[PDB]
Formats: C-alpha cells, structure tokens, sequence
C-alpha cells in the first residue's frame, strides 16, 4: 500500500499579513486651506492658544 | 493550506470629553479565508522507434504540449475560481448552498436588467430571457454602481486620479458581442477619442467607466438556465484588487525520466499549487454569511452555443 | 471666480445620485462634445463637471 | 497577435458581398467615425475594416 | 509531394497527487497534410503567314 499522514497531522498554514478594507476618504483634504476663499476652512489658533 | 486574514474596519463613536477611555474599548473584528493546494501533473511516454520513424522531434513536441497544457490547467483553474458560490463549484452547486450564497451576496450580484428576487436563485436565472436580458452598457453600469455600494467596499485596481477607480471585468465572447453592439453605435463611433474610436476596427478590450472589459474564450455557457428553460446563461466577473488567491506550494516543473533499459523517455509537467477565490464573512461568526470579496458577478442571457451540458450545469 | 462669467463650486453627491447625474448627462453631452477632456469621462470615469460645477 | 486583445483576420469577398457589407457599414459607422483613413474610405472605396478583420 | 505536420493540443484531465501517472500517460496525436506538386503550361503558336497579316 501507500503511507499517508494522519487526518489530525495534515499541517495547516497561517499568513502574518492581513488585507485591510478599502475606505474613500471623500477628497476634502484637497479643499482644506488657511486662504480666505478656501472652502474648508482650517482654524490652528487653539493649537498655540488656550480656550475650547 | 494557507489561511489569510482581513482585519475589518472600526465602527464605534468617539469617546468625547473627559469620558474614560478604559473599558469603553472599540472590539477589532477579523475574518479568515483557508485555501488548499493540490497536485496537478501529466506526462507523455515516447518510444524510441517512434522517435526514429517519426519526421518530426517527438521530445520537443511533447515538451511544447506539456508547457501548453499547464498554462489552459492554470487558465482553467483560475475561470473555475471566478465562478464558484462559496467555494463550491457552480456545476456542483446546491439549492441551499446557492440560495444561501445569493441572499448573502445580494449587493454583489447583478442580473440582466436588474431583474430577479433575493431568495431563490434558479428564479433569479430563469428570469433572463435573450430579449431584454442580454450584457450592454446599462447593465455594466448597475455592476460598477454595485461595486460601488456594497457594505464591504470593492477594492478598485488602481486610483490613478480625480474619482477615477479601474476595475476589469471578464466576458466571454458573446457577451462581448453584446456588449461591442451596444456601445458602437451610440458611443464609439460619436467619440472624438481616437484611441476608443479606433477599438471599432481595430476589436480590443473596451473601456466604459473605467472598467476594462476582456475577452475570455472560455467563460462557460450554462444550458436551459434562462427563461423557459430553453435560454442559455452566460457570467460575467467585474474583479477589483484583491479578488482571487493562488497559493503556489510548487511552481510548474517539468521531470524527465526512462523506462525499459531507456528504450522509452517519458516527459511529465506537475505542479501543487491552488486558486480560490477570495470570500470572507459577514455576520457574528468568523465565517457566518461569506461575501465575495472584491468580484461582482452579473448572469445574463446569451443566444450562443452553450459549452456546458444541460444535466451538467442544472441545480444538482 | 477667474473672471470672464466664470464661477466654480464644488458638489458632493452619493453613488447613486452622482449614477443619476451621469445618465442624464453622458447620453446627450459626453458623448457628442469635442472637448477631450470631457469625452474621455465617458470611459475613464471620474467626477463629473457641469456649469462650472 | 499584437496584443490588449486584438486579433487580426483577412476576410475575401466578392464584390456584391463587400457591396453588401459596406452598405451594412456605412450609413451607421462609416460615416460619423473620427478615424481619418475609414473615414476617407466612405469616398475613396478601399478595403473594409471591423472587428480587426 | 511534400508532407507538413500539425500537432494536437493535450486535453486531458489533471492527475491527482496521489493517483499514479506512471502507466496512465495521454498518448499524443499528430498530423500531417500531402501537398502534391504538378506541371501546368500552356502555349500559343502562330504562323508565318498570319502574323504578315
């Protein structure tokens, strides 16, 4: 006859990467600007300021 | 086997003001996908009379029909994967097994004109007639949108812009005729495009909202599934990234050996290797209701010659 | 507003929506303008441009 | 077999089924096409081309 | 006369790992077209006589 592995001693394999989800990020960052005709309007005073 | 992994995205609310953080932790989902490879081998025997009579080099023969026959084994492979309802293959397919594959994968199933239900799927395919069913441009258009607009999101191929996404879809030469008749009077030939107005002469692989349509001549034809059990059904793959695995434990190799004190010479390709295509869950479970991840499949009718058998193709 | 009539803006629209808008738009416009830039949307995609929107 | 799917083919017909072909192609194609060489057949008359034959 | 061959694609089923391929080989098909070679010729003769004419 011919030998074969056990059922319980076939070996399976496990990858250490991982595929991710595919998001759309909607493109505003291309509208954010510190301009006076930006669309988005981007406001860092608080960052070196105090105040909520 | 080889298993990969997904790791889902997080759906949880921020946690605002002074709110403490520990033990409010968002829970990380992550989902599993188990491929097995197998051997594939074949091998042609030659005599050493038969070499001699013979006109032509029979070994190099023999190596050329070796080397062809692996890659259609591999083609083939690969078409079989593209069409498979969780795993299983489409002429094996079940009641339960393809009813359950299309409630689940209903955002991703698109059939001609954008008929049929969400229970049953030998309705869904005998709900195409060659009439109005056929794959044209507005029914690539409903496979792009669902693309578009599945809950887990279709990786596009490539992002090379301003809201542009690629995809390429696989159609089998009838429905690429059907497709070709429905964009080439109204599209290609108005077009100012040179490059998409010379595909009217010059037949290639088409362009319709950046999606790459191909030309596969071995895409099966499944007999009696359409209306009135007389209408032959045709798939058609829009693939993303991502959309079918090939696991490779050994690459095409090719062995040569001698029989019979070396009057014989025998030539053998084999290979180990698997593809599957990529599926993951989608409820509570690990792998609760799979989802073709990254392939949309579209079933239209077709008027062409059916490649596979009607007791082949039926609901076994 | 670069001057000469002209004023752009922006519009952000769902799949569907934006899938509305294209039908309406490509069996009469996209597909018969000589602009290049605009033909081409009628196979590469993208987002769509309209009255300077 | 140059490649991106396209396959070449030579077609001979007579003159009464090339007749027939060219009336088949040139009131819906022929005609509206930007291509300068089949849009110069429609008057100069030479040989055919559709679906890379 | 001369001969050309062609030769058959392999369309067989792939052997599984553990069925045994020694023995249960696909026997390959060829083959071959006769090409026959023959004389054609053909004459014309004219007269002294006619040709003065």
């Amino acid at each position: 006859a011919d030998t074969t592995p056990a059922t319980g001693l076939v070996v399976q394999q496990w990858e250490d990467k991982f595929f991710q989800e595919y998001l759309h990020d909607g493109g505003f960052k291309a509208l954010m600007g510190t301009d006076e005709n930006a669309v988005i309007q981007v406001k860092e005073d608080l960052s070196k300021k105090a105040g909520d | 086997s080889i298993t990969i992994a997904l790791v889902n995205r997080l759906n949880n609310a921020a946690v605002t003001g002074a709110s403490t953080l520990e033990g409010n932790e968002e829970d990380m989902t992550s989902r599993s996908l188990r491929i097995y490879v197998d051997k594939r081998r074949n091998a042609v025997r030659i005599a050493e009379i038969s070499e001699q009579r013979s006109a032509i080099s029979l070994r190099n023969a023999a190596r050329a029909t070796l080397l062809d026959w692996a890659m259609e084994d591999t083609r083939d492979l690969i078409i079989e994967a593209l069409g498979s309802l969780n795993g299983t293959r489409f002429v094996d397919r079940t009641a339960a097994i393809a009813d359950a594959w299309l409630v689940d994968n209903l955002d991703r199933v698109y059939f001609g004109a954008g008929v049929g239900s969400g229970t049953d799927l030998s309705a869904d395919l005998a709900q195409l007639d060659t009439s109005a069913d056929l794959f044209n441009v507005a029914a690539l258009d409903g496979m792009i949108l669902k693309a578009k607009t599945c809950n887990p999101k279709i990786r596009p191929m490539r992002d090379p812009g301003n809201g542009k996404r690629y995809y390429v879809a696989f159609a089998n030469p009838h429905a690429f005729k059907n497709l070709r008749d429905s964009m080439d009077n109204e599209y290609l030939s108005n077009t100012v495009v040179q490059m998409q107005a010379s595909k009217l002469f010059e037949g290639g692989d088409l362009m319709w909202n950046g999606v790459i349509v191909k030309e596969t001549d071995n895409i099966p034809i499944y007999e009696n599934l359409g209306a009135g059990g007389t209408a032959e059904v045709t798939p058609v793959y829009l693939c993303g990234a991502q959309a079918l695995a090939v696991a490779y434990a050994k690459r095409w190799k090719t062995v040569t050996e001698e029989f019979d004190y070396g009057d014989k010479y025998g030539v053998a390709v084999d290979g180990i290797y698997g593809v599957r295509k990529i599926i993951f869950g989608s409820g509570s479970g690990d792998t609760d209701d799979l989802k073709d991840h990254g392939v949309v499949t579209g079933f239209f009718a077709t008027t062409g010659a059916a490649t596979v058998a009607a007791a082949a193709a039926a609901e076994n």
